[PDB]
RNA sequence: UUUUUUUACUUAUUCAAUGAAGCGGGGCUGGACUUGCGUCCAACUUCUGGAGUUAAGG
RNA sequence: AUGCCCCGUGUGGCGAAAGGGAAGCCGGUUAAUAUUCCGGCACCUGGAUGUGGGUUUUGCGCGGCAACGCAACUGAAC
């Protein structure tokens, strides 16, 4: 049984009557300056309008396909300083056998990396699949890069995040990767990476690439057009 | 003549608080804590806590201002700081996906689960903490207590069973130490478990050891503080082990077989190379059981110096004959809910009792299937009115109770003045048993007039602390009364 | 053994109660000779008659996580998972 | 390993060094098979187990066992190592001159009263007069007569 | 596609307030009109030179 | 107590031998200083830690209508 002396005393929240209990107020928050700058600057790209060559930026490839594509690369990954350095030495051994380095060593391949490189190869056409970064700063490093592809039919696509390419090639960012060519076993899975890439980007994208982006507004102002449009309406 | 403030001097300089001494040294509270328990640094209690801090609690904890200036000079800082930045690039290369890397930068940060052994080199902390190595004799029955414990006990996270089997290991070197030397002398069994008690370098050690159980695991306990304890006690049982094996002359480690381990020998399995307690059970065979515990068993047989002990095989290995039909055994030890008549059957509680009294009891009264007398522990001193079992109930008892139980065996002016109107118109033995008992009864009559009039003529707070003693002394004296009244009882029946 | 005096819990009546003393083992086998923990250890070790009884009146030990057939491997694995 | 101890030189303690409580050692009462006078009553057992916990004052109840195989582990063994742990390093060390003294070395020596003899010892003469309270008793400086006080207003003069 | 007029939007820019504390859009409750259920408008403290804080409770 | 919680109030220093401010008086003494030295008799501030008192076995003292009195009279944040 309850204790008789417990009871209970509500406390009420109302104008003038008691002091207020401790809300969540991380919406007021007076931020610093370098929250509030990276904050609105995104917002200023927002309600900016954003002409189609910066526009086209950000549609990217979906998560099933980008999964699919990080499956081939990963396979194609660049050889760390520590597995180089075991190669080197592995090599040395056999020179100082005196067998030859043809023979004991083979053609690479890998995921080639490298703003200037990538674009090399692209304008040599010999770049296979070209996966250019989300969120390269400045922009101008890879605002040309789809309209030099689509010049030298090279399929592309544009993926999220040069973090995670900089994950595959073992630095901390890469701004865009490149697959030239690969071993005899993964050439179905690169066609049939490189076909999905385009049935599912680039037709996709044809449309949208070429319209201006940004324009959109606030919540309370975009709250006010819906008001309008519906007062419009019942009028 | 400069005026001063008053919270500035003082015992508010001598004392801080364990939240401020955290947030002086720059330290999580687990990093303080095993700082705390390897230094050995405890709280302590000021003398006027408003003094120190003007919001205090009975709550609160202080420390001493020099021990945690003295941890602030500790080097283990250094290593628990590179061991945190390790950590976080161990989890950047798992997040990163490289696992070589990871690997090889764990193969670095020695991990406790793969080595066996605690994470940190503690050799500096055990030398302050014990300059001499007396006081490390001194300071062991926590250490033994601890890892014999965490010898029965199953792992967790924070406990390796690696770092258990490597307790195993340095407590069964320290129990060949034992019976090589015949360094123990005293012996209990109790509920509690076993206590043991070996005079090393003349410095008494007692520890308990858990019977073999599935020990409970229930409510909440943290191993974190228990590991913590663990690593300590491990670093220095290894180096005393040493150190008495380089005193005994024996080669340390003693190399023990993994075979042998799997199977089960254990204190057999471990071998030690050459490079009155003694005399009982000199020249005996004793056999053991399954239900007989075979290493408390075979440790205090080979303290005692018994040169030769077998048990059943499923039980261990490395042993004499595990055969019953076997003529070399002597003695058997065994407690179950055969018939050799060379082999004396007889009690693990007579190896105890035995091994205590030196005496070496005859087996009539601890034959198998016969009630045993009552066991008692050597570790009491025996104190005036802390009362003795073995005293003679006769010897020790108040005179009230005495008279008492003589009257209950022998019952097994106006006096004057009614026989003159009267006269006008072995009981002799009891009566006088009731008469020295009335006498006794106005003695005490007297003797309380007396300490009410002391009573009286006492000041108010001595009155209160007076008053205070006696009924400290009335409780103690009322569980001695009562512990004599129920043996009376039990001497009656 | 190591694993019985471990990870050792009864399944009786349909509870799941851990071995703390050998009086519950002796009161749960009674009539097959088995009283004792160590005796159960002892029947699961050698293969007799109660050993399919030993293995039902013992529940599942449930290992900690680590962080084909093995002919003498499981050893290592049961070390590090208890 | 090496030992630790290379070189030993002396040094005294600093008395600001406390050491910790050393545990009690075990008594007759803790054995699995004690005297039969440790034993409680089932009145005894009962009481505990209706008390609440850390009210009683000793932590083991006196168990008499035949069997060591009937002889059950505490459930509680990891728990008082537990707390000794904590008691190491979180619980105060005090340094306290505790008073172990006779309690009679308090009281003062009083004479006996026959060596201060004469004094008045039983009542002899009782007056009955005032029903309400007695307020106030007087004694003539002849010493013959009482003069008492009361509730009911009446001085009375006796003998 | 460009040249003038006014006429909406907010993000440039300007002004003010705060300890950046309750903004906007819904939901609940009540009242009104309406249409036969959409709006707007309100939730809470007024005889007193007291006190209001460490959450009661489910 | 490998973290969590509370609070808003801002921002430091210099700036008065007449402002604010802890506490010393009398007598004597030197060629020359004196509320500074000597003698006598005090006070204030800060600190540590005992003894005696007070309170308490129902934990936090009693009295007066009252103004209030009594050697003490549990008192953290806010």
């Amino acid at each position: 049984p309850k204790n008789p002396l417990l009871e209970k005393r509500p406390r009420n929240f109302g104008i003038g009557q008691d002091i207020q209990p401790k809300r969540n107020l991380s919406r007021m928050v007076k931020w610093p300056e370098y929250i509030r700058l990276q904050r609105q600057k995104k917002i200023l790209r927002m309600r900016l309008k954003v002409p189609p060559a910066i526009a086209q930026f950000q549609y990217t490839l979906d998560k099933n396909l980008a999964a699919q594509a990080f499956k081939l690369l990963n396979k194609y990954r660049p050889e760390t300083k520590q597995e180089k350095k075991e190669r080197l030495l592995r090599e040395a051994t056999a020179i100082k056998e005196g067998k030859k380095k043809e023979d004991v060593s083979k053609k690479p391949y890998t995921v080639k990396y490298g703003l200037n490189h990538v674009v090399g190869l692209i304008e040599n056409k010999k770049a296979s699949l070209v996966l250019i970064a989300n969120d390269v700063d400045p922009i101008e490093l890879v605002v040309f890069l789809p309209a030099l592809c689509r010049k030298m039919g090279i399929p592309y696509a544009i993926i999220k995040g040069k973090a995670r390419l900089g994950t595959l090639v073992h630095k901390k960012t890469a701004a865009v990767v490149a697959i030239t060519e690969v071993r005899s076993e993964d050439k179905n899975e690169l066609a049939k990476l490189i076909s999905a890439v385009k049935e599912g980007y680039l037709e996709k994208v044809e449309d949208t690439r070429k319209r201006w982006g940004g324009g959109i507004m606030g919540f309370k102002a975009q709250k006010r057009e819906e008001k309008r449009k519906k007062s419009l309406e019942t009028a | 003549g400069k005026a001063k403030k008053k919270g500035k001097s003082g015992a508010a300089r001598n004392y801080m608080t364990r939240t401020q001494a955290v947030k002086k040294l720059q330290l999580s509270l687990p990093d303080f804590r095993k700082l705390c328990i390897w230094k050995g640094i405890y709280p302590r209690e000021p003398r006027d806590r408003r003094k120190v801090n003007k919001s205090a609690t009975a709550s609160t904890t202080f420390y001493y201002t020099k021990d945690i200036q003295y941890l602030l000079h500790e080097p283990l800082l250094q290593k628990f700081r590179e061991q945190k930045a390790l950590e976080k690039k161990i989890s950047r290369a798992l997040g990163r996906g490289d696992v070589s890397n990871a690997a090889r930068l764990e193969r670095n940060a020695n991990l406790p689960e793969k080595t066996g052994k605690p994470r940190y080199t503690l050799n500096h902390i055990i030398r302050e903490r014990y300059p001499t190595f007396q006081d490390a004799l001194r300071d062991l029955d926590d250490c033994l207590s601890m890892l014999f414990l965490f010898a029965n006990l199953p792992s967790t996270t924070a406990v390796p069973a690696k770092m258990i089997a490597r307790c195993e290991r340095l407590c069964h070197e320290f129990q060949h130490y034992l019976i090589v030397t015949h360094s123990l002398r005293k012996s209990f069994l109790s509920i509690k478990g076993i206590y043991y008690q070996a005079n090393i370098q003349g410095e008494d050690i007692l520890w308990l050891v858990p019977y073999k159980f599935n020990q409970r695991i229930v409510g909440d306990v943290d191993f974190r503080i228990m590991g913590t304890f663990v690593e300590f006690y491990m670093t220095l049982l290894g180096f005393v082990n040493y150190r008495l094996y380089t005193s005994i002359g024996l080669k340390y480690p003693p190399k023990f077989d993994q075979v042998k381990d799997d199977q089960g020998a254990e204190l057999a399995a471990f071998s030690l190379e050459g490079l009155d307690p003694s005399q009982l059970f000199a020249n005996f065979t004793f056999f053991l059981s399954r239900e007989t515990p075979r290493q408390p068993l075979e440790f205090i047989l080979r303290a005692f110096g018994c040169k030769r002990i077998g048990w059943d095989a499923v039980l261990g290995e490395g042993a004499f004959t595990t055969d019953e039909s076997d003529p070399r055994i002597t003695h058997q030890i065994i407690d179950r809910p055969g018939r050799y008549p060379g082999r004396i059957y007889v009690q693990p509680q007579w190896v105890w009792d035995s091994i205590n009294d030196e005496e070496l009891k005859p087996p009539e009264l601890y034959a198998p299937g016969a009630q045993l007398p009552p066991h008692l522990s050597p570790f009491v001193k025996p104190t005036q009115g802390q009362y003795d079992p073995t005293k003679p109930l006769e010897e020790q008892q108040t005179e009230a109770e005495a008279l008492e139980a003589e009257l209950e065996d022998a019952q097994a002016e106006a006096t004057l003045e009614r026989q003159r109107e009267l006269e006008a118109e072995l009981d002799p033995k009891v009566k006088a048993k009731l008469e020295a008992k009335k006498a006794l009864e106005r003695k005490k009559k007297q003797e309380a007039e007396e300490l009410e009039r002391a009573k009286g003529m006492l000041s108010k707070k001595k009155r209160k602390l007076f008053e205070q003693m006696q009924y400290s002394n009335a409780k103690k004296n009322a569980e001695d009364a009562k512990l004599r009244a129920k043996r009376r009882r039990i001497e009656k029946e | 053994r190591e694993l019985i005096y471990k990870r050792g819990y009864g399944k009786v009546n349909g509870q799941r109660i851990p071995l703390t003393d050998n009086a519950i083992i002796e009161e749960n086998l009674g009539k097959y000779g088995i009283i004792c923990i160590e005796d159960l250890i002892h029947e699961i070790f050698t293969v007799g008659p109660n050993f399919k009884q030993a293995a039902n009146f013992l529940w599942p030990f449930k290992l900690s996580n680590p962080n084909g057939n093995r002919e003498e491997h499981i050893n290592a694995l049961i070390r590090a998972m208890n | 390993f090496y030992d630790l101890w290379q070189n030993e030189e002396p040094q005294p303690p600093n008395p600001m060094h406390i050491p910790a409580p050393k545990l009690p050692p075990p008594g007759y009462d803790l054995s699995y098979n004690p005297p039969p006078e440790y034993l409680p009553t089932k009145e005894e057992r009962e009481e505990w187990e209706k008390m609440d916990p850390e009210d009683r004052e000793k932590d083991y109840l006196p168990t008499k066992y035949d069997s060591l195989r009937k002889v059950p582990a505490w459930g509680n063994f990891v728990k008082e190592r537990f707390e000794r742990c904590m008691d190491l390093y979180l619980a105060p060390r005090v340094r306290k001159n505790r008073l172990n003294i006779d309690p009679n070395s308090l009281l003062p020596k009083l004479p006996s009263p026959d060596e201060l003899k004469p004094f008045p010892t039983v009542q002899q003469t009782i007056f009955r007069g005032h029903e309400g309270r007695v307020r106030s008793v007087a004694i003539d400086p002849t010493g013959v007569a009482l003069a008492t006080g009361g509730d009911d207003g009446t001085v009375r003069v006796w003998e």
